[PDB]
């Protein structure tokens, strides 16, 4: 949250973004898919000497369907694909001893802890 | 009872998808700009790191919900400049290229209805607000691509490569799905468009009027902006100390005595922060539970035709259109409701020559003098023939079989 | 790990070791030190319990979805779009992974599309013929009727379409002829 100065140390290729101040990354005019998110539609990536650049991410290739009021497109051939999907179902089962964790082997500590009502149970 | 007319109806549905990303600084909020409090908070073990980690996990999840909802097309489809959809008028929901932020009319209404210094005091107290990853002008491009792919390719654009097809035949295919023949569309097409446009027109008039429809999308904003006020009020409390300002305590007391007062203050500010963190952790799960439902509805009602009752609106489902609203998505469901009804006397079968004739796809009816067979969800009587019913058994076991004749179209031709 | 690390913290006491406080302090002075350590560790345990209670529900929300997917995608064929994988759904297989399940979805995607010039209906002698199940297409000269998801051209016959009314209300209807298979065999 610093407008870009107010920053202590400056350098080369100081960049001002809607997400803050970016130091050390060149600014380009192209637009690729997002690699390292920054904010406000700005993404940075490392590429070709090699340098870190920051751009405005591109949503994807743009095409226009050849839509006409008396035209249809019929497929003639197919492909059988197979995908995978991972789902967690359960996690580990843990259990603690409230007396052992707080006090341990001491006996006066148990007597002092007994005042608290039923937290352990 | 058989219906005669029908009616096309469009209804809205609001769904929150994400909330605002915030991040508080444990050391800055609890202590301020002092080092004695820093040393004491260091004497406390690791309570600040867990809070900073949780309040970052929430903010990361908030940017995955929006991606999962909207970012479902791998292309950016564009509507053709020439608008010929058979009479349907989509100007209200398709983007307006005039205003710099490419948003439609209804999207602008929705943006103006919702109302998002209070911020400055929080800002100068260790609080901050991170910006969303996808700017709204880029969500209003995902929604535009989805809506432009729906009205030119059907459900095919979500199951491979987009394949064009005229909108009239798309409506015919969507009628044929719910149990109405194709010819009901073409012989009434001019009507249906006039029923659709009006249906859209009453939606915007329902938004610009004095109505409370965005309440479910305003409640989350109110709750999130309300919790911060309590989090800040909790900073102005004694908690058992002499005064609520750490500067005064460090100004009129030596360390060996001010230590106990600073400890009393820390043991209350830390708890006031923990309560807020837990509340946010619960609200995040609620909002994600809503965002996943939004994604499922987006993928099933929009990118296809649903057959689950009362999922994508009341009635039978034809299609849906998405729109973006601040921190939420608004669906417009288009449905099909039968309108005008008539009584008839029906039978399960027809005994012709000792043979029971059952309908192939339809229902037997009679207007009191003659018997016809018609489809279930519309009134279109047809003559009973052998190319329209199938025989099974003999007219002895059916409970309510009646007497009638069958045309048998093949015989007269040979004559 | 963090739950263990909280043990090595004074929480304001003289020494984080419980025994070393009582080893070199009288009872009624060390009582307050022990009482401070007790509440510090108790709060450090309550935090862990609450975090586990939240994460358990987060996991169960996915366990129910896995049960639903096993019921619908595996034990049958689904029609909800993008539920059991991208494309039209055919069948799935389950596999087991440490603390979770892995679904292998088999799906069907069309590959090679071709353009065609279409028509809503054909009217023959003042009767409008609509396709029973399929679409009218053409390669520029002749008209055929095909299924929607695969190009298999087939000649138009009377037992391939159905009639409803005259060709005066249908918008984009076009002339052609219908085979009427009965007549040549009647000869
Ligand atoms: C950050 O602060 C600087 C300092 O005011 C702003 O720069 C000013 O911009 C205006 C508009 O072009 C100029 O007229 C001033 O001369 C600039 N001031 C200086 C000192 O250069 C800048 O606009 C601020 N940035 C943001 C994003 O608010
Ligand atoms: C549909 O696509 C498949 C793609 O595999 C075509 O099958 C290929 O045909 C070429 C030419 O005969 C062979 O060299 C390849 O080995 C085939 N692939 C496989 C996996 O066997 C198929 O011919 C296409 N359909 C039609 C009607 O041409
Ligand atoms: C089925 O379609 C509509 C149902 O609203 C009817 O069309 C309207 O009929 C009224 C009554 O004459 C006219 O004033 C309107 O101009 C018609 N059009 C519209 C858009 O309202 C139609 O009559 C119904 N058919 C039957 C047999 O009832
Ligand atoms: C679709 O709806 C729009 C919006 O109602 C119609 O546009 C109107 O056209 C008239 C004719 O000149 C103008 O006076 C209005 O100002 C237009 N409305 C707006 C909001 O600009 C349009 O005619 C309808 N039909 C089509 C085919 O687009
Ligand atoms: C029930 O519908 C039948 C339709 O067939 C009506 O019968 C028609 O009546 C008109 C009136 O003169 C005749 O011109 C038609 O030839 C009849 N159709 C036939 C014989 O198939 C019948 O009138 C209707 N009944 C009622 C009570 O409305
Ligand atoms: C429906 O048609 C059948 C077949 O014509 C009728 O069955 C016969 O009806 C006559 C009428 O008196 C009886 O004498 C016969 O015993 C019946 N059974 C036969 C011929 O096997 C039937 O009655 C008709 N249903 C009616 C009139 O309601
Ligand atoms: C459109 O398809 C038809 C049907 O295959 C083509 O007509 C055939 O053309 C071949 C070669 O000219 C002849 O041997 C057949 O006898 C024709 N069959 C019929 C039923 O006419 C037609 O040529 C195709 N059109 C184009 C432009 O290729
Ligand atoms: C489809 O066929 C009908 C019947 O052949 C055509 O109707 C004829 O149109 C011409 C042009 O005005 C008239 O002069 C004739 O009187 C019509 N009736 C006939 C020939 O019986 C119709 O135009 C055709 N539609 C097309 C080719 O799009
Ligand atoms: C990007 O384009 C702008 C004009 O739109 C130009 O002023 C700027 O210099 C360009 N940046 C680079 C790195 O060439
Ligand atoms: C059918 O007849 C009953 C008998 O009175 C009547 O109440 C009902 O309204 C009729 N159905 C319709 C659709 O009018
Ligand atoms: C179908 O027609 C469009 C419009 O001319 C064209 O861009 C496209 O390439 C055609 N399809 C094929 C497979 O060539
Ligand atoms: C399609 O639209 C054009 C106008 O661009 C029109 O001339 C043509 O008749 C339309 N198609 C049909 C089948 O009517």
């Amino acid at each position: 949250d610093v407008n870009c100065w107010r920053v202590y140390s400056t350098g080369s290729n100081v960049f001002q973004t809607r997400a803050g101040c970016l130091i050390g990354a060149e600014h380009v005019n192209n637009s690729y898919e997002c690699d390292i998110p920054i904010g406000a539609g700005i993404c940075a990536s490392y590429q070709t000497s090699q340098s870190i650049i920051a751009y405005t991410m591109s949503l994807g290739a743009e095409n226009s369907v050849a839509y006409s009021n008396n035209s249809i497109a019929i497929p003639t051939n197919f492909t059988i694909s197979v995908t995978t999907e991972i789902l967690p179902v359960s996690m580990t089962k843990t259990s603690v001893d409230c007396t052992m964790y707080i006090c341990g082997d001491s006996t006066e500590c148990s007597n002092l802890l007994l005042q608290y009502g039923s937290f352990c149970t | 009872a058989i219906p005669t007319n029908f009616t096309i109806s469009v209804t809205t549905e609001i769904l929150p998808v994400s909330m605002t990303k915030t991040s508080v600084d444990c050391t800055m909020y609890i202590c301020g700009d002092s080092t004695e409090c820093s040393n004491l908070l260091l004497q406390y073990g690791s309570f600040c790191t867990q809070l900073n980690r949780a309040l970052t996990g929430i903010a990361v999840e908030q940017d995955k919900n929006t991606q999962e909802v909207f970012a479902q097309v791998k292309q950016i489809y564009k509507t053709p400049p020439i608008k010929d959809f058979g009479g349907f008028n989509f100007s209200q929901i398709l983007p307006d290229p005039s205003k710099p932020s490419k948003r439609s009319f209804i999207e602008d209404l929705l943006f103006n209805k919702v109302t998002l210094d209070l911020i400055c005091a929080q800002k100068f107290n260790g609080l901050t607000v991170l910006p969303p990853l996808l700017t709204d002008e880029m969500i209003a491009q995902y929604t535009s691509a989805l809506l432009a792919g729906t009205i030119t390719s059907g459900w095919t654009f979500g199951a491979g490569a987009a394949l064009q097809i005229p909108f009239a035949m798309q409506m015919a295919y969507r009628f044929n799905g719910i149990g109405v023949t194709q010819n009901v569309l073409y012989e009434n097409q001019k009507l249906i468009a006039n029923q659709f446009n009006s249906a859209i027109g009453k939606i915007q008039d329902s938004l610009s009027s004095t109505a409370s429809a965005l309440g479910k999308l305003q409640d989350v904003v109110n709750q999130n902006a309300q919790a911060l006020n309590t989090l800040v009020k909790q900073l102005s409390s004694n908690f058992g100390a002499i005064s609520s300002v750490l500067n005064d305590i460090l100004s009129r007391l030596d360390p060996p005595e001010a230590e106990v007062q600073i400890d009393r203050l820390i043991t209350g500010r830390l708890q006031s922060l923990q309560t807020y963190v837990t509340q946010q952790l619960i609200r995040a799960a609620e909002i994600r539970a809503s965002a996943n439902l939004a994604a499922t509805k987006m993928s099933e009602c929009v990118l296809g035709q649903s057959k689950r009752v009362d999922f994508c609106g009341k009635g039978y489902h034809l299609m849906s259109f998405p729109q973006s609203a601040p921190h939420g998505v608004v669906f417009l469901h288009v449905t099909y409701v039968p309108a005008q009804e008539k009584n008839f006397t029906t039978a399960p079968a027809i005994c012709h020559d000792g043979k029971a004739h059952f309908p192939r796809e339809g229902v037997f009816v009679s207007n009191g003098t003659h018997w016809f067979v018609t489809q279930r969800n519309f009134y279109e009587p047809q003559i009973i023939t052998t190319d329209n019913t199938f025989v099974s058994g003999n007219c002895d076991v059916v409970i309510g079989i009646v007497n009638n004749t069958v045309y048998d179209p093949l015989q007269p031709e040979l004559d």
